[PDB]
């Protein structure tokens, strides 16, 4: 076995001082970030070979970086192309990587990582191979193993070493299962980092100083990891330990409870590799981890999540949907019209960014209740130690509640969040359009009403635009920017820049009925209500939604959306085609909504819907639901219920991609995931088509086949569009 | 060809878990004591004719490891040619040993076999042996492992068994186990445990609560997270699991052992043994492994078709009382008359010593067939992982 | 005693060595599942609902091998939930006792098609990991004079007069015949390579073999706790000194492995479209010195099938210790050209609970390769037991 795999520029700089301490400075000249690519593997191979050849004149090693970050991520452009026939190559590649880190780990001399910035995934795995970790406490620095968020696992030793350091349970829950990122202070608190320094200039001096003291104070244990000493005891015990074996069988069941039975193999593979590795020696544990990694990389879910959360998410942030050739325009005062749950969250995320917000409502008591949403979010943030008392005061001081239209002077960014009604929106905009700045953005948080119609109520239609948020605004990351027919490109870029400023992800949607998020989430809820009208058990419908990967089951979501609003969307959709002389086929769910409204069960707000609500708390399904819809008379396979909900949304996304509502699959995938909660293992409602896998096969052709199968059984709404055929 | 006959069927009393009389007794001693009782009943038995000793044991570790069946052969002074094999099929290990002994006699390649089981749960708790279905996350995550308790509560939910329904059966088991003891039904089959000095250690079933009331059962509280949601992921038409099973309507954790002597007709003649019953048929089957506790019902169907019999041909039904709902579901599915089901009590009152239970309830029906002068009995047990074993005996 | 039991399939994994073994990273449950998938690959239309039981032998059913390893195999492999699954332990002959119990289940007519075999990952669950009722009870261990198999084997060599060079001569013979069997392709269709969840190769040969063994290398090895030597001579009081001739080179190796055997009735074979390879003729069980158990078990199975030594074409005795085989060869005058013709546990390893089924499938193949009729398989056991089986090629 070699330290090389099987041309590229060198990545690692070599420096041996008079004391014998070698400094390896990682500096990939082909990018701003050190990446675990083929150039690194060849570079570290040459460096490790040199450490062995010159072992007699080397007393310590310091691993450093010349970038703003320490080391971030791996070669996604290569991993996403790995086929199942490439499992042998992927295995050999991660085995070569960990063979280099194992040699470095067992040189018989101390190795210190000087972490100057972000050490994520493969970057932290390099530092974990060192005997001591020193981190600089600077802004933006993060540490963690977020491989699971791409459908992967830390295959460069991250699983094996964190389990040896923290035990099976702590490593899984706190580091591996969710890929949590830690700031340098939190990293030292949990043992991921050993000590901190104030600035980056102290790192390499402190690293060499620690080596000098370690050789002097601990000569026998210098360069010896805890799991390489005799008498090593794994924290929390091994699977054969009686205490751990008492709770170990509950680990997969607890994992299956958290994932709600959704089909994501990465957390399952991490847990298996963690436990199986704890039963054997370190080397055998490392090789087991390699096999589970190769299992994930060659799979489809990893390709879906690498596509969505790496390539698609980067293209969006790089300004994919931002109009080219438009400069930056500052925002000084934001004016929010309406202090509801939406308007209050909009004021909070804007002031949390640093903007001055003017929160207007019809009464001062209502506007004060809106700011109370921010006060109660700062109170929960102080009680858990996530902010200071001084920043909370500066945040709330930027929110100025009011009830007078005169307080909108100097406002250059308006965000209306009043009740969904056209006449009400035309009214509140005409009052303030002449009081704001002449270049002020006039935004609307409408979810279904067309933007072109709402823009008529003002004179500066070129600056009227849709800015669609999602409840709760403080926690939802997507902003749906809807472009009316009169909306200019500058207004689009200004709202685009604002979305990034508040830390949210934007998508650009052309004006249409229901936009993209409201229209696609309509098909998901409609499919569930259709199944309820067909006689399917309500408990099975909720199970299908959770096991498909949705964050909330569809009947439960229907109550939070109010069936009264749901009925108005259908009436407007029919009137929007009837008044055009066209044809409108009603969805079978419409009859179910009308009967629930007739029964007075219109959702959670009413106090009763598909569920029962006692004291504002959901408490089981409505017992009369089974007799109302003859529940049990239809028992389709659970996978049919799941596929019906997934395929309806995927087919609707393709329509509104062909209609020009969406302009890129990246907006469709990230829009479905972050906007309405499409299951992340799919990679998005558009990626679901190219990545579908079933008994027929895998790919677009397999999707079309399964869609035609669903259409024959459940209705022509599942017939695949022309654009998906050849 | 050869017909397998039951010549002897004895068992120890069942000592309770907390502060039980048998805690100080090694499980090996429990088996040796039963071997010595067989010798007392047949002093001129040629033990060289015994070809195998088959013992069921669910936790074969520690005091119960290293082939405890072979240890009993050596410790009791039986000939070294008498073999000794341990087997584990979860709850029906004791009955599988008896059926394996019978199938060994039928094949003509074994003439006289001892079979039974032993479990000292106070000394070797269940789960002590580890296991892959629980301690291998890859296969645990796939098979959706759920403990028998939740599966029993799920059966009561689907079938509509209320908390009062299962507690009503638990009271019936206590009453019938008390009537059987006070009536002398167990006087000849339960062999009291004694020490090396002959002092008495235990002569009765400690777990029994003969003064049980329905009001007392209703005060009991029902029995690691995640298992409840995992069960509903498979049984997705069920919204909520009604947890009705407590310590008062579930089987007891006890210590005990049982022995059965099985041989051919010619073996009984050469040794002056009077046959007590005849093994008519045996069967194995199963059902879903997430809910479990449902394998014995198709195993009962399989053993009836194989013997060419129906429910109305059977005089006594004996199903292990692991949980009250499993017995009530078994009674509904096959329309078993109430006066034919577990007529002398069950594991709810007397305990369920895993590896020995199958041989115990088998010996119980052998005695009750003779006491009533009835003809046929059907013995069956639910099994973890979703299995089931059934046997039909005929009085001789 | 009516239904005839036939062997339809008999496969095994390669045997991985104890130290730095290729199978150390493989869970023992996966070794069985790999063999189950091979049976499916060889019979893709087999209705697995006909399979009524899976009987696996396992001497140390603890840890990765606890909780009814056979039932774990049924559920993990996706076999029908009605296929049962039972683990049994009769020490070294557990794998053959599982096959025999499967055959007796078919003879009684109460079972139609049964999987049988064993599994033992000794590099993960070492021998003795399950404890033992004898070792944990000094009162019993004191009365039942307990002596390990290693010393009883040395005592056999002392009484029968087998020298250190005699037992090492057999160890050389086993290494040579095992290497000849591998080079000749004899094991090509019965040894199923072990692969990972990605299809990558892990092991495809018996890596415990030392095909370059010499008489001189065996003579340099040293012989394998106090008291047991004196305890043995307290029973065999006419013996003065025990000659310790057994080393690691003339004794069975510690390995990982598994084996599966499909056993069924003639009706089951016709119904599923399976060709019977051999027929179970007879089984028998009989037996401080230990390892002297297979001698009466062989006479009992020959007397039960109405045969003699001259009627058997191949004898397969497990090579736990060289002296045990040499005594068996002397007690029954077994011709040398019929005894363990493809090598044994000294060369390839002795995976305890799986060995009985491994050497059975070895004889099913060699009977067909030679176009021979009958074979006898037997294993010695600790505590004084022994199991023997006679098969006939179909
Ligand atoms: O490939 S890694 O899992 O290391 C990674 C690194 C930074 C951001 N996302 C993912
Ligand atoms: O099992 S945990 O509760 O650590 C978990 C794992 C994956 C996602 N959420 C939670
Ligand atoms: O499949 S469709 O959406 O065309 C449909 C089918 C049955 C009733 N209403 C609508
Ligand atoms: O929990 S549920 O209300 O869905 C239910 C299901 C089956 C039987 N009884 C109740
Ligand atoms: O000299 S000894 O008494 O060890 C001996 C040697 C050969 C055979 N029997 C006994």
């Amino acid at each position: 076995s070699s330290h090389h795999h099987h041309m590229p520029d060198n990545t690692i700089q070599w420096d041996k001082d008079a004391d014998g301490i070698v400094t390896l400075t990682m500096d990939d000249p082909s990018g701003s970030t050190n990446v675990m690519n083929e150039a690194y593997i060849e570079s570290m191979g040459k460096a490790v070979d040199r450490l062995v050849a010159e072992k007699d004149s080397i007393t310590g090693v310091v691993v450093a970086s010349a970038k703003k970050t320490f080391f971030a991520g791996g070669d996604v452009k290569t991993m996403i192309q790995a086929r199942p026939e490439d499992a042998g190559d992927v295995f050999n590649t991660v085995e070569t990587i960990k063979r280099q880190l194992r040699t470095l780990e067992t040189l018989g001399k101390p190795v210190v990582a000087a972490i100057n910035g972000a050490a994520l995934g493969g970057g932290l795995e390099i530092a974990l191979a060192c005997h001591h970790r020193i981190a600089a406490d600077v802004k933006g620095s993060q540490l963690g193993l977020p491989e699971v968020t791409l459908g992967l696992l830390p295959g460069g030793g991250g699983v094996t070493r964190t389990v040896r350091m923290f035990g099976i349970q702590n490593a899984f829950v706190s580091v591996l299962a969710q890929g949590t990122r830690f700031k340098p202070a939190k990293a030292k608190e949990i043992g991921l980092v050993d000590e901190l320094v104030a600035t980056v200039e102290e790192l390499v001096p402190a690293a060499k100083a620690w080596i000098k003291e370690e050789l002097k104070a601990n000569p026998d244990g210098a360069g010896v990891q805890p799991w390489d000493k005799k008498g090593y005891k794994m924290p929390g015990g091994t699977p054969s330990s009686p205490g751990l074996a008492a709770i170990l069988p509950s680990f997969p069941s607890n994992l299956r409870k958290q994932l709600k039975g959704a089909p994501m193999p990465a957390p399952r593979a991490i847990l298996a590799a963690a436990v199986e590795g704890a039963q054997v020696d370190f080397d055998t544990a490392s090789r087991i981890e390699s096999r589970y990694f190769a299992s994930l990389v060659t799979g489809q879910v990893a390709k879906n999540m690498m596509q969505a959360f790496f390539f698609d998410l980067q293209a969006i942030n790089a300004g994919g949907s931002r109009p080219e050739g438009i400069g930056k325009t500052p925002i000084k005062r934001i004016g929010v019209l309406g202090a509801g749950m939406m308007g209050a969250g909009i004021a909070y995320v804007s002031a949390k960014a640093g903007y001055e917000v003017v929160l207007k409502d019809v009464s001062l008591e209502a506007a004060a209740k809106g700011k109370g949403y921010s006060e109660k979010l700062e109170a929960k943030a102080l009680e858990r130690g996530r902010t200071t008392q001084e920043r909370s005061d500066a945040l709330l001081a930027r929110i100025t509640p009011t009830a007078d239209a005169a307080d909108f002077k100097g406002v250059d960014f308006v965000i209306e969040a009043v009740f969904e009604n056209q006449e009400l929106k035309h009214k509140v905009f005409g009052e303030i359009e002449d009081i704001v700045e002449p270049n002020a953005i006039l935004g609307s948080n409408t979810s279904t009403l067309p933007i072109t119609g709402l823009a008529t109520g003002v004179k500066r239609q070129e600056d009227f635009i849709g800015i669609h948020f999602f409840s709760p605004v403080d926690k939802m990351p997507l902003v749906e920017i809807i472009k009316g027919e009169k909306t200019s490109d500058e207004a689009l870029a200004r709202v685009f820049d604002y979305t990034l400023a508040i830390g949210k992800t934007p998508i650009v949607v052309n004006d249409s009925r229901g936009f993209f998020t409201s229209r696609v989430i309509g098909t998901f809820v409609n499919e569930a209500l259709a199944m309820l009208g067909e006689g399917v058990e309500p408990a099975s419908i909720e199970q299908a939604g959770s096991q498909a990967g949705y964050p909330a089951p569809p009947l439960q979501l229907s109550d939070e959306l109010n069936l009264e609003l749901m009925h108005k969307i259908a009436v407007a959709t029919r009137k929007g085609v009837e008044d055009a002389g066209g044809t409108y086929q009603p969805h079978p769910a419409e009859a179910v909504v009308e009967k629930m409204i007739e029964l007075g069960r219109s959702g959670r707000l009413k106090g009763a819907g598909f569920y029962e609500y006692a004291d504002g708390k959901r408490s089981g399904l409505w017992p009369g639901l089974r007799e109302t819809f003859k529940s049990g008379s239809s028992q389709p396979p659970l996978q049919d219920m799941i596929d019906r909900m997934l395929f309806a949304e995927a087919l609707e996304t393709q329509k509104c991609l062909d209609e020009g509502v969406l302009t890129s699959t990246a907006d469709a995938n990230i829009g479905s995931i972050m906007g309405i909660g499409f299951p992340p293992w799919t990679g998005g409602s558009a990626q679901f088509i190219v990545g579908y896998s079933g008994p027929a096969g895998t790919g677009k052709a397999a999707f079309v086949a399964r869609a035609r199968e669903l259409a024959a059984a459940y209705g022509d709404r599942f017939l695949p569009p022309e654009s998906l055929l050849s | 060809s050869e017909e397998a006959f039951i010549y002897e069927a004895i068992r120890t009393p069942r000592g309770k878990q907390k502060n039980g009389s048998l805690h100080e007794v090694k499980p090996l001693s429990l088996v040796v004591g039963l071997i010595d009782e067989l010798r007392k009943r047949h002093p001129d038995l040629d033990e060289n004719l015994i070809s195998d000793v088959i013992l069921g044991c669910v936790s074969p570790v520690g005091d119960q490891g290293g082939d405890i069946a072979r240890a009993a052969v050596l410790a009791s002074g039986m000939p070294v040619t008498s073999g000794g094999v341990q087997l584990n099929r979860f709850c029906a290990s004791g009955l599988e040993a008896v059926n394996t002994a019978a199938q060994k006699v039928r094949s003509g390649w074994d003439d006289l076999v001892l079979a039974g089981g032993v479990e000292s749960m106070s000394r070797v708790p269940m789960g002590s042996d580890g296991g892959a279905m629980g301690l291998d996350p890859a296969t645990n995550y796939d098979v959706m492992f759920v403990p028998q308790s939740i599966g029993a509560d799920l059966i009561a939910t689907i079938e509509g068994f209320s908390r009062e329904d299962v507690d009503a059966y638990a009271l019936r088991s206590q009453q019938k186990a008390a009537e059987a003891w006070s009536g002398g039904y167990f006087a000849k089959s339960v062999v009291p445990v004694r020490d090396q000095n002959g002092l008495l250690i235990l002569d009765h079933d400690e777990h029994m609560r003969p003064d049980t009331t329905k009001e007392g059962l209703a005060k009991l509280k029902p029995a690691l997270g995640g298992f409840d949601d995992v069960a509903l992921q498979k049984y997705h038409w069920v919204e909520k699991i009604n947890h009705v099973h407590t310590g008062g309507n579930s089987s007891g954790i006890v210590d005990g052992a049982a022995l059965v002597m099985i041989g051919s007709a010619a073996a009984g003649k050469l040794q002056g043994l009077t046959p007590r019953a005849r093994i008519v048929a045996t069967a194995t089957s199963g059902a879903d492994p997430v809910i479990m506790l449902t394998g014995p019902t198709p195993a009962t169907r399989k053993v009836l078709d194989r013997a060419g019999l129906t429910v109305d041909d059977i005089d006594l039904f004996e199903l292990n009382e692991a949980f009250a709902s499993v017995v009530l579901k078994f009674q509904k599915d096959l329309n078993i008359p109430d006066e034919k089901l577990n007529v002398n009590g069950g594991a709810i009152a007397m305990g369920h010593p895993l590896g020995a239970t199958g041989a115990m309830i088998l010996g119980t029906m052998v005695d009750e067939l003779e006491r009533r002068n009835a003809r046929r009995a059907l013995i069956t047990l639910c099994i973890g992982g979703g299995m089931g074993v059934a046997t039909i005996i005929e009085r001789v």
